[PDB]
C-alpha cells in the first residue's frame, strides 16, 4: 500500500482557493487528514469511509473519491493560518496506517503598500530588510561570519497591517547594509539611510 | 450458556477384515464445551498409542476431533470407546461393531 | 482524555540508553511511534495493535518497545540506533488501522560530547530612526546566540505582558558553524510596533528565551557555568 | 493467510 | 467447483490465575492446513498439510506474529465478555471465531464470514452483504456500536473478498492434487469432498463414510 502526495510544495496568496491531492492504486477503507506544525504534533482533520462523500471542517473541504482510491483538500480563501504540512493516511491492512508525505502549505500574505528597505540597529549590530513583497525571496550568506534569515511576516492586527522581513548580522566591524543583502534579488525601491 | 453432549462414532479406516491392518477410530462430534476425554478399549483395556486430530468446530460451533489407533481387527477380540464429557456424569463407552 | 509525551525535550550524550514515554487515557487498543526528520515525513518505528503485542514499523533498527499496559508504550533509543536525534512522535487509535490521535511530540538531540552544550546569549536591537521617518513604525529586533542544543523558546513581553500581535520568531534556527556537526545555534524575533509606542519611556519591551539543557544529574567538570535548563533576557525602554 | 489487522469486541 | 478457505479460533479461559487456552486451525475445504496451540512448546503456526510446507520462512514468521496477535484480542476479549454478562472468575469460559471466503467455479469471490459465539451461542456475525452486523444480544450490542464506529465491516470486506480470495487461490494451484481432487463414493465410502446428499465421518485418509 502507497499514498501518493501532490503537490510537494504549495506557495499561495492569502485569499486563493486551493485543491491538494493524494492518489493510490489500491483501495482503503477509511482515510484521515492532518496538518502539522513544525515540532509540533499532527491534528487530525477528518476521517473518510464513503466513496463519493464530502465533508467540511473550518476552511477545508474533503473529498473521498468514488472508488475510495484517492482523496483531495480543498481550501476556500486561504488564511496564513493554513501555513503547514497536509498529510493523507489510509487503512493498513497491517494493523496501522499509509502515511504519504505530504503538502509543504504556505500561505503568503497580500502586502499591498510594497515599501522596499534595509535598516540598520543598535544594541553589536543588525540589518533589518523590511517592507519587500510577498514574491521576494531572502537568499542564504556567502561568509561563515555573515549570518542571514529566512522571511518571516509579522501581523499587527490591531492596525491590520502585515509586513515581511529578515535579519542579517556579522562578526565583522567593517559589515555594512549596503552589502549586508547582496546574495538576495533586493527590489529597486529599496530605502537606504546614510 | 449452551452446553451439547457428543454424538460419538466407532468405526474403521477401511471395511475390516480380520488379521489384515486398520485404524480404529472414533469420532467425538457436535459438543459444547470442548473439554473432552476420549480413549480407546481393547477388551475393555486402555490403547497405548492413540492419536488425535486438532479442534476444531462446525456451523452451528460445536466441537468435534477424531482419535484413531492403527490396530489389527481380529475376531472375538471386542472394541470400544470411553467418553467423558461435562454432560455426562460417568464416562459413556460405545462399542464397535462392523 | 488525552494523549502524553513527557517531556517535550530530551537531551543525551552518544552512547546512553534513553526512554521516551507514551500515556493515554482515551482507551485506545492501538499505539505507535514515528519519527520524524526537520522537513521531512513521519517514518513508522514500532506499533501495537493490542496490549500484550507489538511489531516492528519500517525503521525498528536501534529501537525497543514495550507493551504491559492497554495505557503506556514506551520506547527505548538504544547505543545501536545510528542517528538518534529526531523529533518523536506518539499516537494512539480505539483500534488499529483507524484514524489515529498523537500525542505533543519530544524533540530528542543527542551529542558527541556534553561540552558541546551552551545557553543562548540574548540582545535586543533597538528600531533604526529611519525606519521610524520613513513608515511611522518601529521594528525591535530579538537575537538569541550560541546556544545547542536547538532546544529554545523564545516570548516577547511588554510592559510584563506576553505579546503574539506585532511578533515574529523564525520558525527554524540557524547554525553558526555549518560545518560543524554539533554547532551551536542562533535564532531571531522581531516586534513591531507604532513609533509612537517605541517613543513612549514608560513602556518596557523584554525578550525571553528558555532554554532546555544539562539536567541535575549530568557531570560538569568545565570551568565555565554548568549549562542548566535555564531563561536568558534582554531588555530595551522606550525612547523619544 | 490470516489477518494482518486485529480489533476487540 | 466450489472451494472455501476458513479460520476457526476457540479460546478457553481456565479457573482463576489460570492462563487461557487459544486453537488457531486453518482450512482449505475438508482439508486442514494449519495450527496453533497455546499448550505447545512451538510457539509458532505450523503447518498439518504437506503443500503448505513448500512456503518460505517469512510466510511463517508472519503467520506466528499475526496468531499471537489474535490470541492476545481473543485473551483481551474473554475478559471483556465476563463483564458484558455480569460472571465471576471461578467459571470457564469460551470465545469461538470464524473467517473466510467461498469461490466458485470459476475461483471468484463467492461470499464471505466474520462471526464470533460465547459459551456455544451466537454472539455477533457479519451480514452477507458484508457491510452490516447481527448482534444477537444487549451485550452484543455494545460491540456492534464500537465497530460501527470504527468502520471494521469496510476492512473485513476488503480482507474477504480480495486478500483472502487470492491466498484461497495461490493455496489451490499449490495444494493440485490434493485440493482439486475429487473422489468417487463406493455404495457412501472413500468421497472427497465430504459433501454428500449417521453424521459424515473423515476416515482419516483425506476421505470420508456416510451411512443410509
Amino acid at each position: 500500500q502507497l499514498l501518493e502526495q501532490s503537490p510537494q510544495f504549495l506557495s499561495i496568496q492569502e485569499g486563493e482557493n486551493l485543491t491538494v491531492y493524494c492518489n493510490s492504486s489500491s483501495v482503503f477503507s477509511s482515510l484521515q487528514w492532518y496538518r502539522q506544525e513544525p515540532g509540533e504534533g499532527p491534528v487530525l482533520l477528518v476521517t473518510v469511509v464513503t466513496g463519493g462523500e464530502v465533508k467540511k471542517l473550518k476552511r477545508l473541504t474533503f473529498q473521498f473519491g468514488d472508488a475510495r482510491k484517492d482523496s483531495s483538500l480543498h481550501i476556500t480563501a486561504a488564511q496564513p493560518g493554513d501555513t503547514g504540512l497536509y498529510l493523507c493516511a489510509g487503512a493498513g491492512s497491517q494493523g496501522n496506517l499509509i502515511f504519504g508525505k505530504g503538502t509543504k502549505l504556505s500561505v503568503k500574505p497580500n502586502i499591498q503598500n510594497p515599501d522596499p528597505a534595509v535598516y540598520q540597529l543598535r544594541d553589536k549590530s543588525v540589518c533589518l530588510f523590511t517592507d519587500f513583497d510577498s514574491q521576494t525571496n531572502v537568499s542564504q550568506s556567502k561568509d561563515s561570519d555573515v549570518y542571514i534569515t529566512d522571511k518571516t511576516v509579522l501581523d499587527m492586527r490591531s492596525m491590520d497591517f502585515k509586513s515581511n522581513s529578515a535579519v542579517a548580522w556579522s562578526n565583522k566591524s567593517d559589515f555594512a547594509c549596503a552589502n549586508a543583502f547582496n546574495n538576495s534579488i533586493i527590489p529597486e525601491d529599496t530605502f537606504f539611510p546614510s | 450458556m449452551i452446553q451439547r453432549t457428543p454424538k460419538i462414532q466407532v468405526y474403521s479406516r477401511h471395511p475390516a477384515e480380520n488379521g489384515k491392518s486398520n485404524f480404529l477410530n472414533c469420532y467425538v462430534s457436535g459438543f459444547h464445551p470442548s473439554d473432552i476425554e476420549v480413549d480407546l478399549l481393547k477388551n475393555g483395556e486402555r490403547i497405548e498409542k492413540v492419536e488425535h486430530s486438532d479442534l476444531s468446530f462446525s456451523k452451528d460451533w460445536s466441537f468435534y476431533l477424531l482419535y484413531y489407533t492403527e490396530f489389527t481387527p481380529t475376531e472375538k477380540d471386542e472394541y470400544a470407546c470411553r467418553v467423558n464429557h461435562v454432560t455426562l456424569s460417568q464416562p459413556k463407552i460405545v462399542k464397535w461393531d462392523r | 482524555g488525552g494523549i502524553t509525551q513527557s517531556p517535550k525535550y530530551l537531551f543525551r550524550k552518544e552512547g546512553q540508553n534513553v526512554t521516551l514515554s507514551c500515556e493515554q487515557n482515551l482507551n485506545h487498543d492501538a499505539m505507535y511511534w514515528y519519527r520524524q526528520d526537520p522537513g521531512q515525513g513521519l517514518r513508522l518505528i514500532y506499533y501495537s495493535q493490542i496490549v500484550n503485542d507489538f511489531q516492528k514499523g519500517d525503521i525498528a533498527e536501534g529501537y525497543s518497545v514495550s507493551r504491559e499496559k492497554k495505557e503506556s508504550f514506551p520506547l527505548t533509543v538504544t547505543s545501536a540506533q545510528k542517528n538518534p536525534t529526531a523529533f518523536y512522535l506518539c499516537a494512539s487509535s480505539s483500534r488499529s488501522s483507524y484514524e489515529q490521535y498523537f500525542g505533543p511530540g519530544t524533540r530528542l538531540t543527542v551529542t558527541e560530547d556534553l561540552k558541546n552544550v551552551f545557553p543562548p546569549e540574548v540582545a535586543v536591537f533597538e528600531p533604526s530612526e529611519a525606519e521610524i521617518s520613513h513608515t511611522q513604525k518601529a521594528t525591535l529586533v530579538c537575537l538569541a546566540t550560541g546556544f545547542y542544543p536547538d532546544h529554545v523558546e523564545l516570548s516577547w513581553w511588554v510592559n510584563g505582558k506576553e505579546v503574539h500581535s506585532g511578533v515574529s520568531t523564525d520558525p527554524q534556527p540557524l547554525k553558526e558553524q555549518p560545518a560543524l556537526n554539533d554547532s551551536r545555534y542562533s535564532l531571531s524575533s522581531r516586534l513591531r510596533v507604532s513609533a509612537t509606542f517605541w517613543q513612549n519611556p514608560r513602556n518596557h519591551f523584554r525578550c525571553q528565551v528558555q532554554f532546555y539543557g544539562l539536567s541535575e544529574n549530568d557531570e560538569w567538570t568545565q570551568d565555565r557555568a554548568k549549562p542548566v535548563t535555564q531563561i536568558v533576557s534582554a531588555e530595551a525602554w522606550g525612547r523619544a | 493467510g490470516i489477518l494482518g489487522l486485529v480489533f476487540t469486541l | 467447483g466450489s472451494h472455501s478457505m476458513r479460520y476457526f479460533f476457540t479460546s478457553v479461559s481456565r479457573p482463576g490465575r489460570g492462563e487461557p487456552r487459544f486453537i488457531a486451525v486453518g482450512y482449505v475445504d475438508d482439508t486442514q492446513f494449519v495450527r496453533f496451540d497455546s499448550d505447545a512448546a512451538s510457539q509458532r503456526m505450523e503447518p498439518r498439510a504437506p503443500w503448505i510446507e513448500q512456503e518460505g520462512p517469512e510466510y511463517w514468521d508472519g503467520e506466528t506474529r499475526k496468531v499471537k496477535a489474535h490470541s492476545q484480542t481473543h485473551r483481551v476479549d474473554l475478559g471483556t465478555l465476563r463483564g458484558y454478562y455480569n460472571q465471576s472468575e471461578a467459571g470457564s469460559h469460551t470465545v469461538q471465531r470464524m473467517y473466510g471466503c467461498d469461490v466458485g467455479s470459476d475461483w471468484r469471490f463467492l461470499r464471505g464470514y466474520h462471526q464470533y459465539a460465547y459459551d456455544g451461542k451466537d454472539y455477533i456475525a457479519l451480514k452477507e452483504d458484508l457491510r452490516s452486523w447481527t448482534a444477537a444480544d444487549m451485550a452484543a450490542q455494545t460491540t456492534k456500536h464500537k465497530w460501527e464506529a470504527a468502520h471494521v465491516a469496510e476492512q473485513l470486506r476488503a480482507y474477504l473478498e480480495g486478500t483472502c480470495v487470492e491466498w484461497l487461490r495461490r493455496y489451490l494451484e499449490n495444494g493440485k492434487e490434493t485440493l482439486q481432487r475429487t473422489d468417487a463414493p463406493k455404495t457412501a465410502l472413500s468421497f472427497y469432498p465430504a459433501e454428500i446428499t449417521v453424521e459424515t465421518r473423515p476416515a482419516g485418509d483425506g476421505t470420508f463414510q456416510k451411512w443410509a
